[PDB]
């Protein structure tokens, strides 16, 4: 607006701009979809914008939106750059789940993104959906096997 | 600090003994953030946590977190009083009407969401804050503006709606003056303070000065009225009310310093010093 | 005019099939006195409801057009005309309407004896008016009367359901009012137990266990009623099944055990080990459904599989051809199945074997080739059985579909798309919700650039009238959410299609474009292909008067592009202006013009005169205030929609032309109804915008006051 606009040029001196304007950190208007700081930037991808955003905006907890997926499932929604190493340089707690209860592994395996168990096994069955579906049953439920065979590798 | 004791008590029942404390620590303790775990280790069910469910529309963006607590509230409160609730009829006027001041305040922090930006918006809000002055002016200004003056910004919004309310505190007992002027002699802005930065408000300074016979200090006052007849009396917007709390302190500061003196010879040069006080 | 030249045009038939001249000229004769049973001075409807209504006791019609005006007569004297429930609606709906009812022509029993159903007007004086004058017609009508009167069965049966919506929703308005709930059920259940209507006797004993358990009593009163459940369950021993037609008597007990009753847990086990014979035994079309409805709420797990096996021991063995009125009778929703659907309702998917819906999965790629000589595709119970579930992952649940995808496509069929979208949801692999959506049926497929203009590219098989392939093709294009597809390939295969596929003719499809094109698009940011073309496209709503009704459809695009507005309106702007004197022309529909887009108008600020083109219509009203009686019908509503816009106009007082219009809006604060008070609010939203009502403190205060 007059600040959530440059979130959509993610630019990171347009964001060092609307500093002198300093709107609230994680946009002051969070968009009603909970497109917050990165929940807007990660839903649109922009790391250069998820580095000056941990720097600005690292705030409290964060949240549900009202999507029910905090931003660490909207980051997979635009596969945010280095958000595997960023949600790790932020304590993103790891659970965290989409609208089922499943953590967004038991979202990205119903994807079968081989990626989105590639950054995923790099995090480290045991995620379950609304009705207790193991990641393992929501990848045998999509036959999504490039994640089921990277859920054998994890047993 | 009780938070771990405040739970260490509960357990169903003592969750009603977490009520009057933390429903006031939920907003009470600066941050709304104790409503998180509070609203669901206490009521979703009471009228109290149904009004308090709304505020996370304020503190986010999703209006439904206020919403059916217009209509909840418009019922939670025709209800609570319908039968004998009158204006001078004492058991109105002040709880049922603070529990109605719940209701016609749904539409009101929703205008600092709805209208934007530069508009009558401050002047309307001024207004929402003169028109609040109403139905009269006192006590419990704070279960109310404790949560209401969370209207996008605190004494930096209007220290003159306060510390006139810290003239309500000043004038009330120092649990109502001191704790206030423990974070309202913080201003919220301004070292112990600078003899120029607190040049911010001679009025915070008169919130500090009436306070300095609470703080007993005569000779620092008297130092400060001496700092108000040498260095704002040299300073010949805030510069027009100055003579209205500045000769007013060559009387009511000069007053209970003249206390051993008072007769014939003891106001001699303290004749003015008296001269300006009024003439 | 003397609503009596439009209440005689319904009285008498004034053709072969009115009721359509009875819902226009009691729906253009009752919403025109505007008033209630409070017009007596209605004896101008209401004696031409007592003259209607004798020309509704004599003819009734032999099509029910003095019966559906009979039900649009007395549905315009129960609720509309308000003081109705005991003076001239218990006098003249038992003097209309019981006088019409000894006899019944064509189903007067559901027209005027089951109107004597939905009056809901006094459940004890409807228990000595309508239960002491309906237990004299139900009772010399349980048996017929004068054999004409041969429809008093009819007028058994829809009168006996119907004072059992009055032992339901009046004597539920008293859920203890005792009909004799046990004793006259023995009659009723023996004296339309014959072969009359055997399917309407049931609903009054589906009323009187579901109105005896509303009388909860289900332990000492549906156990005084368990012989006459154990005379109805013996009625097979007791009446064989060729004597007094036992079919829908063997469909009430078995239908209220499954409900309640303290007997279904004692009858599984009792009158399943009766009708697992009687379903398999004659094959009956009423002994599919003497079975059907007992195992359908016997399902709990105790009600053994000896519940699941016999509706699989009628599936396999009594030929699939058993849908038997005869051995082939139209390839359909096989009638077991039309039992085991509320039975598999009622069970999770991946638990039965999934070879209990694969014996059915060969009889439906058998059935996929079956109706090829019939409908040419039925699949409606394959979908109520497919709720069940989806199982397996997609081990079967990757194939239990490429087959059903080839089901509703080849010959001429659609409407299965209205059931195949709900399971298209519950799936965690979206997978064919994305595959069915690149079919799109005819010619229209993805991948595009030149050659969209045919839309006569038709599929043959059982060739087409291209009108059934009108609303059977636009039903893929109607279910959609604006998921994905391209502007060139959706908007330009569909700027090709939707412009002509609306005209000819009506809105069949256009209820998808303007909807799923501001659901699908804008943004849409520079397409100058889609600026001065979304202009081409917006200027089919100039004559949205192709029909002056479906102009409500641009009134719903006018209570729809209220968003897409400004950034398709600063390079309008003279053809808007024209689309403006279109709000200024029409919305013609809702009395006369400006209303549905009232606020849609006043966005177009930072523009023109919008202040003044609206200032002149403001005064142009003022002088209509109407009340100036010069409004004779609608200006009151334009003044006041007027006004209602001026609330939303929120801008300028033209001070000297706000106080002067306010100098009528306080004369108007006198006379009539709920009108002139909407009229100060609608001003006072833009308070008098000074910081006080100059002088209107008091002149509000005695209007307040």
């Amino acid at each position: 607006s007059s600040l959530h606009y440059a979130s959509y040029h993610g630019r990171y001196l347009i964001c060092v701009y609307l500093i002198q304007l300093g709107h609230d950190k994680h946009e002051l208007i969070k968009t009603f979809k909970g497109n917050t700081c990165v929940h807007l930037a990660l839903m649109k991808g922009h790391e250069q914008t998820l580095h000056l955003l941990l720097q600005q905006f690292p705030r409290f907890i964060n949240h549900r939106g009202e999507n029910g997926r905090a931003p660490i499932h909207i980051a997979c929604m635009n596969d945010y750059y280095q958000c595997l190493s960023l949600l790790i340089g932020v304590g993103a707690d790891l659970w965290v789940m989409d609208t089922n209860g499943d953590t967004p592994l038991h979202v990205c395996l119903e994807y079968g993104s081989i990626s989105c168990m590639k950054m995923l096994l790099n995090e480290g069955d045991n995620v379950r959906d609304k009705g207790n579906w193991k990641p393992i049953d929501v990848a045998q439920t999509f036959e999504v096997g490039n994640i089921y065979s990277k859920v054998l590798k994890e047993v | 600090k009780l938070a771990s004791e405040k739970w260490g008590t509960a357990k169903p029942e003592v969750k009603k003994a977490m009520a009057p404390l933390a429903a006031g620590a939920a907003w009470g303790l600066e941050q709304w953030d104790e409503i998180a775990q509070y609203t669901s280790v206490m009521k979703s069910q009471s009228p109290d946590k149904e009004f308090y469910d709304a505020i996370l529309c304020l503190h986010r963006n999703n209006f439904k977190k206020a919403e059916v607590h217009i209509f909840n509230a418009r019922d939670l409160l025709v209800t609570e009083l319908s039968a004998l609730v009158n204006e001078s009829y004492n058991r109105a006027y002040n709880v049922v009407v603070r529990a109605q001041i719940i209701a016609e305040l749904e539409e009101i922090i929703k205008y600092k969401k709805l209208p934007q930006n530069s508009d009558k918006r401050l002047t309307m809000r001024e207004t929402w804050n003169t028109r609040l002055l109403g139905c009269q002016k006192n006590i419990d200004v704070w279960q109310r503006i404790l949560r209401v003056r969370s209207l996008v910004i605190k004494p930096k919004e209007d220290a003159q709606v306060r510390i006139k309310f810290a003239n309500l505190c000043r004038k009330s007992g120092r649990m109502a003056l001191a704790k206030k002027v423990l974070n309202t002699l913080l201003e919220e802005t301004d070292d112990p303070d600078h003899p120029n930065t607190a040049k911010a408000s001679p009025p915070v300074v008169y919130a500090q000065l009436k306070y300095l016979w609470a703080t007993g200090l005569q000779d620092e006052a008297l130092k400060q009225l001496i700092n108000f007849t040498s260095r704002m009396a040299h300073d010949l917007v805030e510069d027009y009310t100055k003579l209205l709390a500045r000769c007013f302190l060559k009387q009511g500061e000069w007053r209970v310093c003249l206390q051993p003196k008072w007769r014939l010879s003891n106001p001699d040069s303290i004749l003015g010093s008296y001269l300006l006080a009024t003439h | 005019t003397t609503f009596s030249t439009l209440n005689l045009i319904f009285d008498k038939l004034k053709s072969d099939v009115p009721q359509e001249r009875a819902s226009g000229a009691n729906e253009l004769s009752t919403t025109l006195t505007s008033l209630a049973r409070e017009v007596s001075a209605e004896q101008f409807q209401r004696f031409s409801n007592s003259l209607n209504n004798k020309i509704f006791e004599l003819i009734h019609g032999f099509t029910s057009s003095e019966k559906i005006g009979g039900i649009l007569a007395v549905d315009t004297l129960i609720s509309f005309y308000l003081s109705t429930e005991e003076l001239p609606n218990q006098t003249s709906r038992l003097a209309n309407y019981l006088r019409v009812l000894i006899p019944s022509s064509d189903i007067e029993v559901m027209r005027l004896a089951a109107n004597t159903l939905g009056r809901l007007t006094v459940p004890g004086g409807t228990l000595t008016s309508d239960f002491v004058e309906f237990e004299v017609r139900t009772c010399i009508d349980w048996l017929t009367l004068t054999a004409d009167n041969n429809s008093s069965s009819s007028k058994l049966e829809y009168r006996r359901h119907a004072a059992l919506l009055i032992i339901k929703a009046l004597a539920d308005n008293s859920p203890y009012l005792l009909y004799p709930y046990v004793n006259s059920i023995l009659d009723n259940i023996w004296v339309p137990l014959r072969d009359a209507k055997l399917i309407i006797r049931l609903d009054a004993a589906v009323a009187l266990g579901k109105c005896l358990t509303i009388i909860q009593d289900r332990d000492p009163a549906l156990g005084k009623q368990w012989f006459q459940r154990l005379f109805q369950g013996c009625t097979h021993g007791l009446s064989l099944n060729t004597n007094d037609s036992v079919h829908a008597t063997l469909l009430v007990f078995r239908e209220l055990l499954s409900l309640k009753a303290p007997y279904l847990r004692d009858k599984y086990d009792d009158i399943y080990k009766s009708t697992m014979k009687y379903k398999e035994y004659k094959f009956d079309v009423i002994r599919r459904e003497v079975y059907a409805i007992l195992p359908l709420l016997a399902a709990f797990d105790p009600a053994i599989f000896t519940k699941k096996y016999l509706d699989r021991i009628m599936v396999h063995y009594l030929r699939y051809l058993k849908n038997i009125d005869m051995n082939a009778a139209n390839n359909s929703d096989k009638p077991f199945i039309l039992v085991s659907i509320g039975d598999i309702a009622f069970e999770v998917g991946s638990s039965i074997s999934p070879y209990m819906t694969l014996i059915l999965d060969n009889i439906r790629e058998g059935l996929r080739t079956k109706f090829k000589v019939r409908k040419q595709f039925e699949k409606d119970l394959f979908y109520c059985i497919g709720k069940l579930a989806c199982a397996l992952g997609p081990a079967f649940a990757k194939h239990l579909n490429k087959d059903l995808l080839n089901l509703m496509l080849n010959c001429p069929m659609s409407d299965h798309m209205q059931e195949t979208l709900m399971i298209l949801n519950e799936k965690i692999p979206s997978l064919e919700s994305t595959v069915n959506s690149r079919i799109l049926n005819l010619l229209s497929i993805s991948l595009s650039g030149e050659k969209f203009i045919q839309s006569n590219q038709y599929d043959f098989n059982n060739q087409f009238s291209i009108e059934k392939a009108r609303k059977s093709r636009n039903q893929s294009f109607m279910k959609k959410t604006g998921e994905s597809n391209d502007d060139i390939t959706d908007a330009q295969i569909l700027i090709q299609c939707f412009k002509m596929l609306q005209l000819i003719h009506h809105q069949y499809s256009l209820t998808e474009f303007v909807r799923l094109i501001t659901i699908s698009y804008i943004e849409h940011e520079d397409s100058s292909v889609r600026k001065l073309a979304a202009l081409t496209s917006c200027d089919l709503f100039i004559k949205d008067d192709i029909c002056k009704q479906t102009s409500v459809h641009a009134l719903h695009s006018v209570s729809e592009v209220l968003s897409k507005l400004l950034m398709i309106a600063i390079t309008d702007p003279v053809a808007e202006i024209r689309l403006e004197i279109l709000q200024h022309l029409g919305s013609n529909f809702d009395p006369q013009l400006a209303q549905p887009d009232n606020l849609r108008l006043l966005f177009m600020a930072l523009n023109d005169e919008i202040f003044g083109i609206q200032l002149e219509a403001i005064k142009i009203i003022g002088r209509l205030s109407s009340v100036n009686p010069a409004y004779v019908v609608p200006s009151l509503r334009k003044t006041l929609l007027e006004l209602l816009t001026q609330l939303k106009f929120s801008n300028m007082p033209k001070k000297k032309e706000e106080s002067a219009t306010l100098l009528c809006t306080l004369i108007n604060s006198s006379d009539e109804v709920a009108k002139p008070y909407i009229d100060p609010i609608l001003d006072v939203i833009l308070p008098k915008c000074q910081d006080a009502s100059s002088a209107v403190a008091s002149t509000a205060l005695k209007v307040l006051g």
